[PDB]
């Protein structure tokens, strides 16, 4: 299917934060986020995917890294640092 | 429920409506004064839309009865906050929370 990266990340982040913050589902949080990070990995193919990448690309990649660190450390503090960056990009997408 | 104790008075007439965006500064702490989060440490205010379940019930009901400019002390029962589960690694089970929150403006 065809979806704007702007829209994909908006609904994706809303879903992930509901699962983590609302339902205490960290496993489910990883389920929804990983696909969206995988899409970014193949890279922008349109002008709108390119501009989104230029604006929000560094922040999302850094957030993925804090998620990655959580995975090794067990430090809930690392997950909150990821969500600080996710919140930041979200409120600019809106 | 939630108890609201005034630290500094607001204008007494400009209250938030459901669907309005409340801009606040907050410092949150466990009932023994241990701080867990503060927007003032970040120098940037916190925004949330009232009556949308974006935030815990204690905030929804506590902030609703504040008027612009007012700095209040919200004492929130675990029932109006994170309950028996709490928030793993951050907020313990059955925790009463205390927020110092100032309603800066409405949008
Ligand atoms: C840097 C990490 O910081 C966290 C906030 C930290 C987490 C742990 C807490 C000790 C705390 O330190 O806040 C804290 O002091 C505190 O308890 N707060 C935050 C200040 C307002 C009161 C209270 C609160 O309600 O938090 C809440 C609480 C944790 C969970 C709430 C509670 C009420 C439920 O009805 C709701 O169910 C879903 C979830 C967190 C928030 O205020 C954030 C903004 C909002 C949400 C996540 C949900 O509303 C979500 O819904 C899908 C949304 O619509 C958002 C806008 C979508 C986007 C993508 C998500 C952004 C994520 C932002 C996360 C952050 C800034």
């Amino acid at each position: 299917v065809a979806i704007l990266w702007h829209e994909m990340w908006h609904e994706g982040l809303e879903e992930a934060s509901r699962l983590y913050f609302g339902e205490r589902n960290v496993k489910g949080m990883f389920e929804v986020l990983e696909p969206l990070h995988a899409m970014m990995e193949r890279g922008p193919q349109t002008l709108k995917e390119t501009s989104f990448n230029q604006a929000y690309g560094r922040d999302l990649m850094e957030a993925q890294e804090w998620c990655r660190k959580y995975m090794k450390s067990g430090n809930v503090k690392d997950l909150t640092q990821a969500w600080d960056l996710y919140y930041h990009v979200f409120r600019r997408i809106s | 429920g939630v108890q609201v104790e005034t630290i500094s008075p607001g204008d007494g007439r400009t209250f938030p409506k459901r669907g309005q965006t409340c801009v606040v500064h907050y410092t949150g702490m466990l009932e023994d004064g241990k701080k867990f989060d503060s927007s003032r440490d970040r120098n940037k205010p916190f925004k949330f839309m009232l009556g949308k379940q974006e935030v815990i019930r204690g905030w929804e009901e506590g902030v609703a009865q504040m008027s612009v400019g007012q700095r209040a002390k919200l004492t929130i029962s675990p029932d109006y906050a994170y309950g028996a589960t709490g928030h793993p690694g951050i907020i313990p089970p059955h925790a009463t929370l205390v927020f110092d929150v100032e309603l800066l403006k409405l949008e």
